[PDB]
Formats: structure tokens, C-alpha cells, sequence
DNA sequence: ATCAATATCCACCTGCAGATACTACCAAAAGTGTATTTGGAAACTGCTCCATCAAAAGGCATGTTCAGCTGATTCAGCTGAACATGCCTTTTGATGGAGCAGTTTCCAAATACACTTTTGGTAGTATCTGCAGGTGGATATTGAT
DNA sequence: ATCAATATCCACCTGCAGATACTACCAAAAGTGTATTTGGAAACTGCTCCATCAAAAGGCATGTTCAGCTGAATCAGCTGAACATGCCTTTTGATGGAGCAGTTTCCAAATACACTTTTGGTAGTATCTGCAGGTGGATATTGAT
């Protein structure tokens, strides 16, 4: 029985979604997400799916941006595996702190 | 009757730039002269992104410019990822890029 | 109008392969188990903090319902604008 | 029914110039239309203030001048200065 | 020779109504001129904002106060919305 | 006559703040109630600042505010803090802050 | 006894300003870092201030030249004017 | 003779600095860099007081606020002592780079 | 532990730089009053598109296994902290002059305004085409041996 | 290096979603033309406040020494990657209905003057004082033994 060994099927995927652009949360549970938090802001509010959307395209590109920030963080603590200190102190950095 | 566009010899509207600026509540006036420079300004900018996207559009072996290949223009290139370094183009993705030490062997 | 289902704990529909997903695409080769929980919470402030204005935005406007817009200038306030949507 | 404006016409127009075989998705579209207003928007701003801080009521294609030098980096501001003299130039001895 | 108008006397007011016995440096005065300036600004720019997004062309106490609620943190919006709502109101009532 | 400050129940000055709304091209029109309003808020932050900023003062054994003292209040309180997270205020200094892997080893 | 200007930036000097950090420890190599961070942040001020100064026509570089210009790269400054 | 660790008047130091607002730099060297900069982008300028001023406060507080960076990205990766490659990284996760 | 060097704290003193109180003044807001413009709420209603739901399509959750990464331990050698003072750079203050800023001036270019042409947007109906996603089928890449 | 599992790369291949195409209209642009107002450039100049420099101040360049920090090496332990397996949840196409947005009517509120009163800024002048440094003396900290 064959393997790939750890940290190869990694790269792989590291190669196919630098490659693409499509958003990589799947659509209803992001959408309910964000039902959620509003809901609690204020009640009774309907979205425009292009605002859902919007919304969607933010947060994955901000996200996105936030683990490249965060693997510079663990590399520099001569790390290969990000971990919440990482994201710590790129947040801090960054001014989101 | 000559557009104010041919009397500049631009293909952006001057007109449509002279009016938004009056609507736009910048000052009290505007010079004649002003939306003339702007209106070649943003021309000369979406002159300079499509030439750069059409480049990643035909490297990719396509015809049509779509969003990543705004997204390769402008992060290919110092200015433009500078000018638009705060700025999220929706469906574009990222440049491939993956930092050496996580590479295999040595 | 009858009825209309109660929302919680949807931050877990932010999954661990979507997340790890999200990783890869920042090129990242390894991930500590507690990276998720931690995300999940990261993301849940940067949603908060963009649908308040947003909604902010809606609700000067007297309207029910959220727009593109509402949210285009929502992250315009925040430096984080968007191309692609009208804005 | 109401009209809503944008800068494709024009996109397109600039895109035939460059690449004369090459299209659009309106979707890249939507963003040439965005990145256009973006930038408008910015121009007008920084000239709007600049003539506050002058203490002047007129935004002339000087103040556009200056707000382009504030707003471009070096190698965009230097050809955008030139495109938009010219287009001054040109459009001065036009009428 | 010509005008320069500051918010010093008024901030000077204020001061002692908060603290009558404490005074205040030269320079202290001028960040807080700086300070009342820069959130002038701030809430002017974006009750402008409010009000072109919806198609108006007033600026009403209705957009400052949106303003205020987008520009401050939680209870400092909350106090200045019902310190400006309470002005409004004395202003009203007032022969 | 009765100046709107006064009517208002302020300190800060009305007329002015209307005045600069005006000719701030911000938009056609101004509110009456806007400057009011403005006005208000302008003071209310005015008079947050000055309290910690006294307070800071009276710590130190000191009865006039210096930009030290302005600078202690803002960075003290979390909610001033966030609201001048991107303002620098001359001869402010910092707060007393050691990491603590820093301190010797007792 | 000719020197840079940027030398002008001493090591005592930029050891206060780590101190004032909170940094205790300081490697040798930091000092030249140091100095052509500063230049990078100088030129990007100073270019923008001097293109206030042209478009008033004046030859000098005034506070507020200066204060408009960390403004708008988002370093605003409160104690000398506006 | 005596004398004192290595650290304990580092420590000593930063508590100073930390109590004072004065500027750190002296003076004139920093106007002479000023003015050679500015020289490369108008000639024959002259400088306000102020305006140096102005400029000296910006420069210093931007540089000790980056040396908080520089410190805990040096602390990240469970060092003491900070390092060009502590300010490179708290450069480019700032987004300077 | 003791012990001495030296930093640090505090109470009191005091000159003066920087804060403040006061008067006479004038240009310039800020306010009061009357004539005029209009922005936007309301009220009605066409109609886009949002919530909602049934069926169909593919990603997620989970447990097992072990490769290799992280974090602890130890150690040597390199590298920065501490150290003392006269050389030499910066600070301080005194003095001519550059240019900023205040003032008046007058016209090129600004707004305004009303009929006159042009055009960019949509909207309805039509044919066109680039490429996504399916396939099979030859060429890498990876990891066991 | 050699063999074999499986990912990868094209090349071609049909359907079709999305893009491009006209024919007709039209409201609102944009232009045109003429009358009416004015912003700001241009020119002269008064006086700050800036560059310069002499004399005074006092911070830093310097080389030595070694404390203690950084980074290399080694390694046990365990976490996180990979993959098999079982199946739930999301995706996708279809449809009544809320509220957004389009048009028009009508008034409360805002602009626009001009005129009437005041206030906030400056400036000359004199007046006042909080506190930065200096002193002096006790007490804490740090480092040596
Ligand atoms: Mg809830």
C-alpha cells in the first residue's frame, strides 16, 4: 500500500490553491455565519447575496494574507508550523493590536 | 461640435470627469484645465493595467482578460501593488509563492 | 410570517479542511492543531467588525436589507477595499 | 428605470488600443470600472485638500498636478505628469 | 498680522470646569487644538460620506451622529451620540 | 442677542463649527442642528481627554498638563488609545513597559 | 575629520532610542539597519512635505508642509499647527 | 573597582528613557541629514524651526515604536538580543516591504 | 550571610521661562431680520430579487498509523555590555538679510443661464464564441528497495 | 540506480453561459452661445525668523575585558500528515412575495442677502509663578567575598 510521505501531498496543495482563485469555504455555512453575527447587531435584516459574497471574498482575502504573515512568524522562530503565537504576533505587528 | 475629448485627444470623457467633479463637493470651482489632466490620468492608468493583464491573459493561453489576471498585472508589478498595496481584487488569488525552507530535501 | 430557525454556533461551519485550505493558499506547509480554534475566532472579529459598520451603513439609509454597497464601504472604512462588486 | 453609468465604454475602447484581439469579462470589468473610481476619488481628495491648505476655491489641473505627485509612485507619477500636461496643452489649443 | 483662530479659549473652558485648579502648557494646548482638528475631520468626512451615499445634500445631525457611531469605539460613541443628542435638544427648547 | 453656544448648553462654539461645516465643501447643505451636534461632541471628547490628562497631572505631583500627561492619559485607556491608535503626540514618550524574559533572574 | 551625515545618527543615539523600546540587548549589525530605515521614512516624509512647499512657490519648508505630509502617509503628528 | 553586570544598566537605561519625553538624537547632526535629503528633491531650500522639529519627533517616535516590534520579534524566536532580520520582519508584516 | 560602592529617593530652595491677567482696538465673525429657493418625506405602486423550498451532487468526519518536527538539554565560543575622559562636535546665543506674508489691484477665466444638439445607457430580440469540464492517453514525480 | 504507484500534463471535444451584436428610442447628458461676477496672479515691501558663526558647553569615540548570550548538536517524545472508510450537507434549479426603488406631488427648512452688534485674537505692556535644577542627607540596590 502506497504513501506519500509528510509533507509531500502538502506542497501539492500549496501548488493548487496558490494556482486558483476560487473561494475555498464553502458557500451556506459562511452564509449563516454571517446571518448569525448580524442577526445579533440587529434583527429582521435580509442580505443581497452579492453582499454575502463581498463579504466572503474579504475575509478569504484576509485570511489568506494573515497565514502568509504568520508562516514568516514561525519561519523566523526557525519553525515550519504556524501556531497561535504566530498569528499573535503578526496580529500585534500588524496594528490589530 | 467637438467633444472636449477629441479637442484633447482622449478616449476617457472629459465631460462625465468635469461634472463629477462639480457633484463631488472638492471646492467651490473648478478649472477647465483640471478635469482635462485627470480624465488622461485614469486613462494612462487603465492603459497601463490592461496592457499588463492582456500579457497574463495571452501568457495563460487565453483570449479574454478575467480578474486573476488583473490580480498577476498588478502584483507583478512594484507600481501598480504599491498604488494598490490596500486593495482586494475579488477572484484574483495570489501569487505562487512558497518560502525555500519548506522545500524538501536540501 | 410562522417561524424562522434559531442561529448558533455557526463558526463551526468554518471546517478544518476549509481552514487548512485557506492555509495552503498563504503557502503554508504545516499546521498545530490549535490553529482552527484560533482562526474560527479571528475571523469571527474581522466579520463582527465589518458587518457592524456595514450594517451601520443600512440602517442610515432606513433599509431592511444589506447591500453590496453597505459592505463596500464598510471595508473602505476599514483600509481593506474591494474591487469587484460595484465599489 | 434608472440609468447607471460606468467607465466600460471607455476600458474597452483604451483595451482595442493596446490589445486588439484580446476581451473582457465583465467581471474584470466591474473591477476596471472600481479601480477607476478608486482612483478618481483619491485624485479629487487629495486635490480638494490641497487647495484647502492653500487657501484657494479652485481646483485646476495644478492642484491635479500635485495630487498626482503625492498619489503615484515615481515611475507612474513621472508618465501620468506627462500624459496629463499634454492633454492640457493639446486641449488649450484646441477651441 | 492675519487671524489664526484656535480652539484654545474654549478648551481652556473646559479645563476648568473639569479641573479648576490644574492648568496647561503651551505646547499641551496645541495637541489639543490638534486633537479637536483632526476629530472635526474625521466626522465631518464621513457625515459627508453618509450623505452623498443616499442621494442627500444635507448634512444633518442625523449623519454626524451615524458618523460619531462608525468613528468612535463603543462607550465613547455612546456618550458623545447622547451628549450631541442632548445639545440638540437644549437648543430646541430654547427661545 | 444670544449666541447658540449658550442656547445649547455649551462651551464650544457653535457658530464657528457651522461656519467651518460650510466651507469645508462636505456637502450643498448644512443642518441646523449639525453643528450643534458636532459642537457637543467636540467638547464632550475635549473634556475626556482633559479629565485623565489632569488626573495624569495630579499623579505626578504636577497642577499644569504637559503633553507627558496627555500622552499617559490617551495610552492608558483602551478606548482613547484605539481612537488616536495611528496619532503621534510630541514629547509623549511611551508607557513603562519591560518584557518580562527581560528582567534579571532573582 | 570628514563624516556622512547619516553617521551624524550615532550609536549612543540610536541605543537610546532602542531604550526607550524597551530593548536591552543590541547586536552590532543594528546600527546600520537602523540608519537606512530612518533614510527610507525621511525620503518618504520629506519628498512629500518639499512637494507642498513647490505648489505654495515657497523655498521654505514649513511645520505644516511637514504635518500634511505625515498625515497622508498615516503618521499624523499633534503639537505644531493644523 | 567596581563594576556593574551585563544588562543591569540596559535595564537602568530603559526605565530612564521610558520616564522622559526629550528627543534623543541631537540636533544638528539630524537637521544636516535632513537637509542633505531634501536637497535631492528641491534646491536651495530653507527649513522652519518647527518643520525640523516636526519632522525629529515624527522620526523618533516611528523609530522606538519600531524597536518594540523589532523586540518581541526578536523574543519570538526566544532571543534577547535584537537583530536586522527582527526589523526586516517587523518591516514586512507592517507592510513596509 | 557582611560590606562597601554608588544609584536613587525625597525635602527644601529659588530664578526665570513661560504662563497669565488687562487694557484699547479694530476687522472680522456671529447674530438678527426679510425675501427666496428647494430638498426630501410621504404617499402610491411597478417589479426586481430575496427567502424559501425539493432534488440532485460531492466534500466532510473519523480512526489509525508513524514520520519527522519541536522543544529540551548541554556546551563552547563569539560578541556585545561595561568601562573612563579629553578631543572635538554640538549647543548657545548674537546679528545681518532673505523671503514669507499682508495689501491692493485688475482681468482671464470662473459661474450662470437658456435653447440645441448628441449620446450613453437599456431593452427587447437575435446569432456568436471562448473556454470550462469531460475524456483518454502519453510523460513526470515520488518513494520503496 | 530500477521498478511501480499515482499525480500531472496536454490534446482534443461537445455544450453552453456568458459575451458580443443591431435596431430603435430617449432622457439626460454635453455642447453651444451669450451675459455677469470674481479668484488669484502679479507687483511692491515690511519685518519676522532663518543661516551663519564665536564662544561656550559637555557627549561621545575609543580598546580592553570577559559575562553571558546565541546557535550548533543531539535526541526522546509525541503531534500532525496521510489515507482509508462511511455517509451527511451543500449545491443547484425552481417559485410565490417583501421591499426596494421610481415617479410626483407639496411644505418646512435652508440659502441669500444686508444690516447691527459682538467677540476672539493680537499686541503692547506689565505681572505673576510652577517647577527644573541644585543641594544635602538618608536609604536602597547591586555586586563582591
Ligand atoms: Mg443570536
Amino acid at each position: 500500500p502506497h504513501r506519500y510521505r509528510p509533507g509531500t501531498v502538502a506542497l501539492r496543495e500549496i501548488r493548487r490553491y496558490q494556482k486558483s482563485t476560487e473561494l475555498l469555504i464553502r458557500k451556506l455555512p459562511f452564509q449563516r455565519l454571517v446571518r448569525e453575527i448580524a442577526q445579533d447587531f440587529k434583527t429582521d435584516l435580509r442580505f443581497q447575496s452579492s453582499a454575502v459574497m463581498a463579504l466572503q471574498e474579504a475575509s478569504e482575502a484576509y485570511l489568506v494574507a494573515l497565514f502568509e504573515d504568520t508562516n514568516l512568524c514561525a519561519i523566523h522562530a526557525k519553525r515550519v508550523t504556524i501556531m497561535p503565537k504566530d498569528i499573535q504576533l503578526a496580529r500585534r505587528i500588524r496594528g490589530e493590536r | 461640435a467637438k467633444t472636449r475629448s477629441s479637442r484633447a485627444g482622449l478616449q476617457f470623457p472629459v465631460g462625465r470627469v468635469h461634472r463629477l467633479l462639480r457633484k463631488g463637493n472638492y471646492a467651490e470651482r473648478v478649472g477647465a484645465g483640471a478635469p482635462v489632466y485627470l480624465a488622461a490620468v485614469l486613462e494612462y492608468l487603465t492603459a497601463e493595467i490592461l496592457e499588463l493583464a492582456g500579457n497574463a491573459a495571452r501568457d495563460n493561453k487565453k483570449t479574454r482578460i478575467i480578474p486573476r489576471h488583473l490580480q498577476l498585472a498588478v502584483r507583478n508589478d512594484e507600481e501598480l501593488n504599491k498604488l494598490l498595496g490596500r486593495v482586494t481584487i475579488a477572484q484574483g488569488g495570489v501569487l505562487p509563492n512558497i518560502q525555500s525552507v519548506l522545500l524538501p530535501k536540501k | 410570517k410562522r417561524h424562522r430557525k434559531v442561529l448558533r454556533d455557526n463558526i463551526q461551519g468554518i471546517t478544518k479542511p476549509a481552514i487548512r485550505r485557506l492555509a495552503r493558499r498563504g503557502g503554508v506547509k504545516r499546521i498545530s492543531g490549535l490553529i482552527y480554534e484560533e482562526t474560527r475566532g479571528v475571523l469571527k472579529v474581522f466579520l463582527e467588525n465589518v458587518i457592524r459598520d456595514a450594517v451601520t451603513y443600512t440602517e442610515h439609509a432606513k433599509r431592511k436589507t444589506v447591500t453590496a454597497m453597505d459592505v463596500v464601504y464598510a471595508l473602505k472604512r476599514q483600509g481593506r477595499t474591494l474591487y469587484g462588486f460595484g465599489g | 428605470k434608472t440609468r447607471k453609468e460606468s467607465y466600460a465604454i471607455y476600458v474597452y475602447k483604451v483595451l482595442k488600443q493596446v490589445h486588439p484581439d484580446t476581451g473582457i469579462s465583465s467581471k474584470a470589468m466591474s473591477i476596471m470600472n472600481s479601480f477607476v473610481n478608486d482612483v478618481f476619488e483619491r485624485i479629487a481628495g487629495e486635490a480638494s485638500r490641497l487647495a484647502h491648505y492653500n487657501k484657494r476655491s479652485t481646483i485646476t489641473s495644478r492642484e491635479i498636478q500635485t495630487a498626482v505627485r503625492l498619489l503615484l509612485p515615481g515611475e507612474l507619477a513621472k508618465h501620468a505628469v506627462s500624459e496629463g500636461t499634454k492633454a492640457v496643452t493639446k486641449y488649450t489649443s484646441a477651441k
